């Protein structure tokens, strides 16, 4: 896996690949990493499939429960760290998970946070998680300023998968775009590395290590 | 463990337990609240057939609960120590969990719900 | 493997039976475990099959350059040079063997090989895994100055018995004589020693 | 030291249509280099038009199996006969895997039906209960031979349009029964030429509207 | 710490009508960093060409030792070397190194100039021979090249179609292998004329 | 987690047409020591259904204790015990598969291979193997051990698929079998010459066979076999 | 987690805590603060496995934030490090022990003295005049030895304590980012924005 | 693999199965397995495939020497007593399982040969992963006194055992005879049960369907 | 030893190689440059086990440089780099194994063209663009498959490499203290002295 958000001017970028491995046998290509908790909240997933989708798809059905008992959405803090305690309890046992809470809330604004299986939990502007993070981390910050527009922030988070999935050899298949707003998450689209790395190459005049 | 059911209905649908705890918090001091436009004043009564009391010391009618919420009472002084204790800690659980203080309606619903469980739990009152 | 050698009145006889394994399948079930090393010397084999034959091989050779020089070597020679090869490559052998053989001055001899190497001459020997349960039975009836038949009849109730009881051995009953008159082979099959 | 796991071997392959699904599977079951049987079922009608097969372990996929099916008996039982859609027994099955998440069923899941649309449908698991609904699957000891034959064949993986530079992709069409069939038998008499633990026999259970339907063919027995 | 799978790779070889056909991936990694994507697995000695995976460093020394060894061979002989005597050195020379082997999996391929007989021919890191009418895969993702072939493959081909059947089978196994891909080189071999061509793949 | 202590060899058997035959040997191994000799490893449970245990001998004899119980339980409040509500193979089988599953998942084993072979009520011939794994399995011919080796091979000469069991009598299988148990004494080091057989027909009923015997055995090429290969004499 | 230290002078204590949050290879965090305010007069800052010691820390203030409501009174420094103390030590003995180590900084309002607890994850704890846990003390404890004197003013303990970092900067192996400073002293807590 | 070795009136003779495997994947579905030492000295080896083929064109190139340096034909003991304290001294790590038999001025002769060294003789013989199916067969059906065309029959029964009922064996059957004062014949592909039928579909490809970068002309001639 | 990076540009390859050495807990040196020149116009960088390093270097050094003498010639880089490749190859399969990796950077004289090749310890060699070492590439790979053109000046390739090690510092959790830069072209090696 390559995972990444990062916060700016325009709100929260996120984008991950959709490759799925076991060692080197590619299980998949079109796997959905980001999970649609309501129409304010994303999950990204890294690590063990079944961990990830199992727990995060609880973790929406503790955040409904919450509206429903508060008459309130829940805040981007306490969904985060419904999921770091329940992992915390488990600690030890084996659970592999890499993972990012973020949306928008009006007391809160714009909010990303870093949770993990050993019970790490970070409040952060950006963060890039998985297998190829250090990749991803080495084109985002070179070309990160919070004064982006949304156009430019979109690419820079595509751009910065596509490189991830170029040099890691666990990450690949298709980059998948968010946005989310004050007026919540949007989608920007599934884009197959198949023909979007020739596309990019041609137009941008980057990879010349590939033979063209 | 001892499990009568203590509370429980009559022919005509009333819970006696339950009616004759009311008829403790009418014996009990005289407790108000009142609400202004930017504030909330509590008013407490003490009787004054106990003199050589020491006042520094005895037991406050007034209880805060977290540092924005306060609870005050009317009835059994014991009692209410035990639904003082628990709203306490649940205020505390609460900042845990939920990173941010308790509202005053969900300390009340927490409060109402220990005594809701009081009425219909074998062998308690 | 089950194997015994015994002297007697005449001479010396060999014993053994023809059961070879890995694990719990039966390799080959009529194997031929008393082996050649001279005219009237032979020995018992038992422990690896790989080890035991390459040792044999050996001493057949050192007898042959020896009968080639200073003539018919005794039993007891025989037994040094099994002895040499066993003690000086006492780490990587796993080989017990007996060996016997018949002189005319010395008449019937028997000689037993343990793993670690060392020589042990004895009037009988038995070794191997079945050995373990006739240690009782070999000990309350073996004589000496027995007759060839008498013989004959000690070896063949003593293996009926040590097969009947190791999983590691059965198959035939082999048998070598040997005496002033010659080299005799005998066998005796499971439906004559089973029902004894 | 005991060991509470083993391989039973196999493979197992599933197609989705237009209109309809099939869900294969060889009938050989062996252990280490012996045959134990050449004629073994491990894929099963399960009831509302779904199909299933737990391939790996045998008894764990015999036991997975047997809790899905009473799974079903018991989501009539308690909701007024209402049929079991194939999004929901997916999602069934994951906490049926992961409830054992710590001691696992060792086995790869893949069950096969009709969506709430009528359009044919495919869903594939983990041993812990991952899950994805994909066109084209293929699991099991043969898993690694079949599914990029699959990717080539099913979605048209790595061929574009004659004459036009690798510029256009070839596009994307539903295949019928027939041509369906017979990429699942080419599928696995390749497999079976290939993989000492697939062979002897061939059964495919396909999914219409109309019910399930059975079909077998032979295959090389040694 | 898998010496054959710590670079990656593969290579797949192929017989037609009267021509042979070989290929082979361009990646060159450390585990899961990709480092070079010019890597090419496939060289060759007059007219007889040897494909070579596994580990890089071997693939390097040993494509320089045949070339050292057919190199003297000509000169002695005043010929070159033809593929199936080609195949017996690449064996003799593997199996020398019985107990402290090259990491390696090479494939012979060419066409014997005398008979016209179109060979190929595979090994295993030891030297051990496996030839074949159809053909022979090799590397990381061989399990995924044997299922390519199999279905794919049929006989006497002509060189055109060809080399359809051999680059859709390296193509569609790259892709379900990690450590396989990054680019691909097929080369397509008559009687006295051989062409070479890069195919375009997914870089990822 | 257990290791097996005395221990007992192969189980072998098949169908035939109108029904189907199994055997197993009479002997109780103590590792390479031939331990006990008279052990019976066939349990026959009612009239229509005999049940094969390889492995220890301790969990076998565990095992007849639940068998012989299954049977006093299901005779409680049923008229039709010896009738309609008699106990079929497939009841007594899918038992045992119940219990050698449960007690893997236990970490706590039962030590066996078993096979049980019977007719059910319909007729039908019925055979089918578990063992401590769980794993369950049916096929024309079934064998534990060394049997799965060496048996099965030549029972599948004579029965190869489905449609060859109609055209097998029950001279033909039994004559299959007992020299399929021949075999296993030339070939495996933990088996003996005694044995037990059992046929259960649909017309015939259950027919147990003791103190069975290997012969007919070849042995006289053993004298001409001497040295090991470059040796005269 | 890595790097904290602390120091108490004449009339405050001053704790010093790094800002990196590292896993694998990769810093993921620049300015995260490793500390929790336990009371108005009382900080406590840890370091040591993932995740269980944010859980610690918070499950302490929690349980002291819970006193002084109930009490309506604060706890002095040294009832907060036995209390902490004993949780730790409870904890070694535990199925999954807290591997968590602990420094208190505390103003004891009624004894008008500064106090500073070191305290590691066995339930070890001593009082000192500097502190630090880790590979840091076997850099600023010989420093401290030569340079601290007992009747510093805060403006001198912050300059003794720049000393320290600049140590750590230059001999350390690994970059932790800089350090987030808090001083406790009569008036409560504050933290330095420039250092 | 399964090899088997069988002797009769007037010579001997030896099988073996075509199945070479690497893990669970079949690599060759027919090699051979019987090797030629000298022109009436043949041997069928399982095993490690490269030490198998390696040990005996060592040894088969120093009998030839040694025939030659003699003015003999070779024994068939000569080529045992190489390979067994050839593999001896290799305490095993050659993983070489032999049956050598041939046909020389002493007679006929059968013996087999393990890694670490040890021999057995025999009448008849089998080694390999499928031994154990093929020794059921011959002690089923092995018997004194066969004839050249009953041996042949014999010991292509004992191979199919082990090519339907191990995983190990399969594809085809090859054969060697040698008889007394005759050539050896070796019958190389003597039964071929295993064609694969026909499939279901043509996988030609449109031409121009794989996109393409460059092209170019590469030189082979001097 | 740690970090080694190298950039091939139009008329030019420059080396950027880290200058600490730590052993333990205390960073020794900050001023370690970790390369030797084989000839006028090659330098190699180096990385890996102690002690290995600078004595394969030198061995390298020693043994061109008597070819130099030998023959009154230079050899080229490709030259160079195919006796270093196979001395590494050797010695993978020595008793002690040489654990050393290494860049080479040269201008071939005869071609006119800058060349920089990568070899690890096992004698695995390739010619590249841009390459580096160890953890390095984990970064810096993607960062210039994004920014790097074939026809850069060395002012841009400076500017180029001045983006990585500004990455490195942000994310690499060990303090490696900055770098010494090289640059190889037409007229020989020199070094920066101000980066
Ligand atoms: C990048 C792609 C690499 O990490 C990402 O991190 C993704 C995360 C996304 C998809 C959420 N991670 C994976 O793809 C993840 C990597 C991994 C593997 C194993 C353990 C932890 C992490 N892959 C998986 O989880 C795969 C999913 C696909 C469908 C196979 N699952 C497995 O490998 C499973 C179950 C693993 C497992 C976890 C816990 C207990 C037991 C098992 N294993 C198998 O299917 C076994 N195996 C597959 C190969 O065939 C033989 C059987
Ligand atoms: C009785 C059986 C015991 O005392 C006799 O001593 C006979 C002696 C006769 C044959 C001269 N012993 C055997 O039959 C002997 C038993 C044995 C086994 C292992 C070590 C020592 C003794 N069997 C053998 O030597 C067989 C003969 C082959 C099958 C023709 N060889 C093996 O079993 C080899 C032995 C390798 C070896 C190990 C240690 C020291 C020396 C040699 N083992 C294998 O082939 C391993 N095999 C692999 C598959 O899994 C089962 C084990
Ligand atoms: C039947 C099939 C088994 O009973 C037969 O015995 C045949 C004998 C015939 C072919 C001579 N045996 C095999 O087919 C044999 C099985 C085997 C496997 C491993 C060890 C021993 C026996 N197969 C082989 O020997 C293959 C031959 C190839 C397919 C041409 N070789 C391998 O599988 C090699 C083994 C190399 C080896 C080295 C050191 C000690 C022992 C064996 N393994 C690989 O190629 C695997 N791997 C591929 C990636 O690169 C690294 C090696
Ligand atoms: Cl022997
Ligand atoms: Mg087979
Ligand atoms: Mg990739």
């Amino acid at each position: 896996t390559t995972t990444l958000a990062f916060r700016f001017q325009g709100g929260i970028i996120v984008a991950v690949d959709s490759r799925a491995t076991a060692g080197n046998w590619v299980a998949s290509q079109t796997v959905k990493k980001v999970i649609e908790i309501n129409p304010f909240l994303l999950g990204t997933m890294a690590g063990g499939v079944a961990d990830c989708q199992f727990w995060e798809t609880w973790l929406g059905s503790q955040c409904r429960l919450h509206e429903l008992r508060e008459k309130e959405r829940i805040s981007v803090a306490a969904a985060s760290k419904i999921l770091s305690n329940l992992v915390y309890q488990y600690k030890g046992a084996g659970l592999s998970m890499g993972t990012m809470i973020c949306g928008y809330t009006r007391k809160e604004g714009p909010t990303i946070y870093y949770v993990d299986s050993d019970g790490t939990r970070l409040k952060g502007d950006i963060f890039c998680v998985g297998s190829g993070q250090t990749f991803a981390y080495g084109v985002l910050d070179s070309n990160y300023k919070w004064d982006l527009s949304v156009e430019d922030a979109l690419y820079l988070g595509k751009r910065s998968i596509l490189a991830a999935a170029h040099r890691d050899a666990y990450s690949g298949g298709s980059v998948n775009l968010y946005h989310v707003t004050e007026d919540g998450w949007i989608y920007h689209g599934n884009h197959d590395v198949g023909e979007l790395f020739w596309k990019v190459k041609e137009e941008e005049g980057s990879f010349n290590n590939v033979i063209g | 463990g001892y499990d009568r059911a203590l509370s429980i209905f009559s022919p005509d649908g009333h819970i006696f337990q339950v009616e004759y705890a009311l008829e403790a918090v009418k014996r009990g001091t005289c407790a108000v609240g009142v609400k202004g436009k930017n504030c909330v004043v509590l008013g407490c009564e003490r009787r004054s057939t106990l003199k050589l009391q020491d006042t520094r010391i005895t037991p406050s009618k007034v209880s805060k609960i977290d540092s924005h919420v306060v609870l005050s009472f009317s009835g059994l002084n014991a009692d209410s120590r035990i639904l003082i204790e628990k709203a306490r800690v649940e205020a505390q659980s609460h900042r845990l969990t939920l990173e941010d203080p308790v509202t005053v309606e969900y300390l009340t619903r927490y409060v109402a719900g220990v005594q809701q469980r009081y009425t219909q739990s074998g062998g308690v009152r | 493997t089950s194997i015994m050698a015994v002297t007697f009145k005449d001479g010396v006889i060999l014993g053994a039976d023809s059961r070879t394994t890995t694990g719990a399948y039966i390799a080959n079930r009529v194997t031929d475990k008393l082996t050649r090393v001279h005219d009237k010397i032979w020995c018992c084999r038992s422990g690896s099959a790989a080890d035991t034959q390459a040792i044999a091989d050996i001493v057949q050779y050192h007898l042959e350059l020896y009968t080639s020089q200073y003539g018919t070597p005794s039993t007891e020679t025989a037994a040094s040079v099994f002895k040499e090869l066993c003690y000086e490559n006492k780490d990587n052998l796993t080989a017990g063997i007996i060996v016997a053989g018949y002189d005319d001055k010395n008449k019937g001899e028997v000689y037993t090989i343990p793993l670690g190497g060392s020589v042990h001459k004895l009037p009988y020997a038995i070794a191997g895994s079945g050995s373990t349960f006739i240690y009782g039975y070999c000990d309350k009836n073996f004589r000496e100055n027995m007759s060839k038949e008498e013989t004959v009849d000690f070896i063949k109730h003593s293996l009926s018995q040590a097969i009947k009881w190791d999983g590691s051995s059965g198959g035939v009953i082999r048998m070598v004589v040997l005496t002033a008159a010659g080299v005799e082979r005998l066998i005796f099959y499971p439906d004559e020693y089973e029902q004894l | 030291q005991f060991n509470p796991y083993g391989d039973n071997g196999g493979t197992i392959l599933g197609i989705a249509g237009e209109d309809f699904a099939v869900l294969a599977g060889d009938t050989r079951n062996i252990t280490d280099y012996s045959i134990n049987s050449r004629y073994e079922p491990k894929v099963f009608d399960c009831g509302d038009n779904i199909v299933m097969s737990a391939n790996g372990f045998a008894a764990d996929g015999d036991a997975l199996v047997k809790r899905f099916k009473n799974s079903v008996k018991w989501y009539h039982f308690d909701h007024n006969d209402k049929k079991l859609s194939i999004n929901s027994a997916a999602r069934n099955i994951q906490h049926l895997l992961y409830g054992k998440r710590f001691f696992p069923y060792y086995v790869h899941t893949i069950i096969a039906g009709l969506d709430e649309d009528g359009k044919g449908a495919v869903y594939s698991f983990d041993p812990v209960g991952s899950y994805e609904r994909e066109q084209c699957r293929a699991g099991g000891a043969a898993a690694s031979l079949i599914m990029p034959f699959l990717d080539n064949q099913v979605n048209f993986k790595n061929q574009y349009e004659p004459g036009t530079n690798g510029k256009v992709k070839k596009p994307l069409k539903y295949l019928s029964v027939e041509e369906v069939i017979k990429l699942v038998r080419d599928s696995f008499t390749s497999a079976t030429e290939r993989h000492i633990q697939v062979g002897d026999g061939l059964e495919i259970l396909i999914v219409t509207k109309d019910g399930v339907r059975k079909e077998f063919y032979e295959l090389k027995r040694d | 710490s898998d010496p054959s799978s710590i670079n990656g790779g593969i290579v797949v070889a192929m017989t037609g009508k009267d021509c042979v056909a070989i290929a082979c991936d361009l990646r060159l990694g450390s585990q899961s960093l990709g480092v070079s994507n010019k890597f090419e697995k496939i060289f060759h000695y007059g007219h007889v060409f040897l494909g070579i995976t596994g580990l890089a460093t071997d693939v390097t020394t040993l494509n320089e030792m045949f070339r050292y060894k057919t190199n003297l061979y000509k000169l002695k002989e005043e010929r070159a070397i033809e593929p199936e005597t080609f195949t017996q050195l690449v064996s003799s020379s593997l199996y020398e190194r019985r107990f402290g082997p090259y990491f390696v999996g090479p494939v012979v391929a060419g066409i014997n100039s005398k008979s016209g007989k179109p060979f190929i021919a595979g090994f295993d890191l030891i030297g051990c021979i496996d030839e074949a009418k159809d053909f022979i895969v090799s590397g990381t993702a061989s399990d995924q090249l044997f299922g390519m072939c199999e279905s794919l493959y049929e006989p006497n081909l002509e060189p055109e179609d060809l080399f359809e059947t051999i680059s859709q089978a390296l193509l569609n196994a790259a892709d379900r292998d990690a450590l396989s891909g990054w680019g691909a080189v097929v080369y397509i071999i008559k009687k006295d004329e051989v062409v070479k061509r890069y195919l375009k793949m997914r870089q990822d | 987690t257990q290791q097996p202590i005395v221990t007992g060899t192969s189980v072998i058997s098949m169908k035939y047409d109108n029904g189907v035959i199994i055997a197993a040997d009479n002997l109780g191994s103590y590792g390479s020591l031939l331990r006990f000799n008279g052990v019976e490893r066939l349990i026959p449970v009612g009239d229509n259904t005999v049940v094969g245990i390889s492995g220890d001998i301790s969990d076998m004899q565990h095992i007849e204790r639940l068998l012989k119980d299954l049977v006093t339980e299901n005779a409680y409040d049923n008229p039709l015990a010896d009738a309609e509500e008699a106990l079929e193979p497939s009841y007594i089988f899918e038992y045992l598969a119940t219990v050698m599953y449960q007690r893997r998942s236990k970490m706590n084993p039962l030590w066996n291979a078993i096979i049980v072979a019977g007719v059910q009520s319909n007729g039908d011939q019925f055979l089918r193997y578990v063992n401590l794994l769980g794993v369950t399995y049916s096929s024309p011919t079934l064998a534990t051990g060394f049997g799965a080796h060496m048996a099965n091979p030549l029972l599948r000469k004579v029965v190869d698929r489905e449609s060859d069991i109609p055209k097998t009598t029950v001279q033909v299988a039994e004559e299959a079998i007992v020299n399929a148990m021949r075999v296993l004494y030339y070939r495996d080091a933990r088996s003996s010459r005694n044995f037990s057989l059992a046929i259960i027909d649909k017309n015939t009923g259950l027919t147990f066979k003791k103190n069975l015997q290997v012969e007919n055995m070849k042995w006289d090429f053993a004298k001409d076999i001497k040295g090991y290969g470059t040796q005269k004499i | 987690m890595d790097i904290i230290l602390g120091i108490r002078v004449q009339d405050s204590v001053i704790l010093a805590s790094s800002k990196a949050v590292t896993r694998g290879i990769s810093v993921l965090k620049d300015s995260d603060d490793k500390t929790r305010q336990l009371s108005p007069h009382t900080l406590m800052s840890f370091a040591g496995e993932a995740g269980d010691t944010v859980q610690f820390a918070e499950y302490i203030q929690a349980n002291i934030q819970l006193y002084s409501i109930r009490e309506d009174y604060e706890l002095s420094p040294q009832a907060v490090s036995s209390f902490v103390r004993q949780e730790l030590a409870k904890s070694i003995r535990s199925r999954r022990p807290y591997q968590v180590n602990v420094l208190i900084g505390g103003y004891d309002k009624k004894k008008n003295k500064p106090e500073l607890y070191q305290i590691d994850y066995l339930g070890t704890k001593v009082e000192l005049p500097y502190g630090a846990h880790g590979y840091s003390g076997f850099y600023t404890f010989s420093l401290l030895d030569h340079h601290y004197r007992p009747d510093m003013t805060t403006e001198e303990g912050l300059d003794l304590l720049k000393l320290c970092v600049q140590e750590l900067e230059k001999r350390m192996p690994m970059d932790f980012k800089g350090v987030i400073v808090k001083i406790v002293d009569k008036d409560g807590i504050r933290q330095v924005d420039d250092f | 693999t399964t090899i088997v070795g069988v002797k009769f009136n007037n010579g001997v003779v030896i099988a073996a199965d075509t199945r070479s495997t690497q893990g669970p994947i079949v690599a060759d579905k027919n090699c051979a397995k019987l090797h030629r030492i000298s022109p009436k000295i043949w041997c069928a080896g399982a095993g490690t495939a490269a030490d198998t083929e390696a040990v005996t064109q060592l040894i088969g190139s120093n009998i030839e020497l040694h025939s030659l340096y003699t003015s003999r034909e070779p024994r068939v003991v000569s080529a045992l007593q190489m390979l067994k304290q050839h593999l001896f001294k290799y305490q095993g790590h050659i993983g070489a399982y032999l049956i050598v038999a041939g046909v020389d001025p002493t007679g006929s002769h059968l013996f087999s040969i393990h890694a670490h060294g040890s021999t057995d003789v025999g009448y008849y013989l089998s080694l390999g992963s499928g031994s154990l199916a093929a020794m059921a067969v011959l002690e089923s059906h092995w018997k004194q006194d066969l004839t050249k065309e009953e041996a042949i029959k014999l010991a292509s029964d004992a191979i199919q055992a082990g090519i339907w009922n191990d995983l190990g064996s399969g594809s085809n059957v090859d054969v060697c005879v040698m008889e007394i004062g005759k050539d050896a014949e070796y019958l190389r592909n003597y039964l071929t049960p295993n064609v694969r039928e026909e499939k279901q579909k043509s996988y030609k490809f449109p031409r121009g369907t794989t996109a393409v970068l460059k092209e170019s002309i590469v030189n082979i001639c001097d």
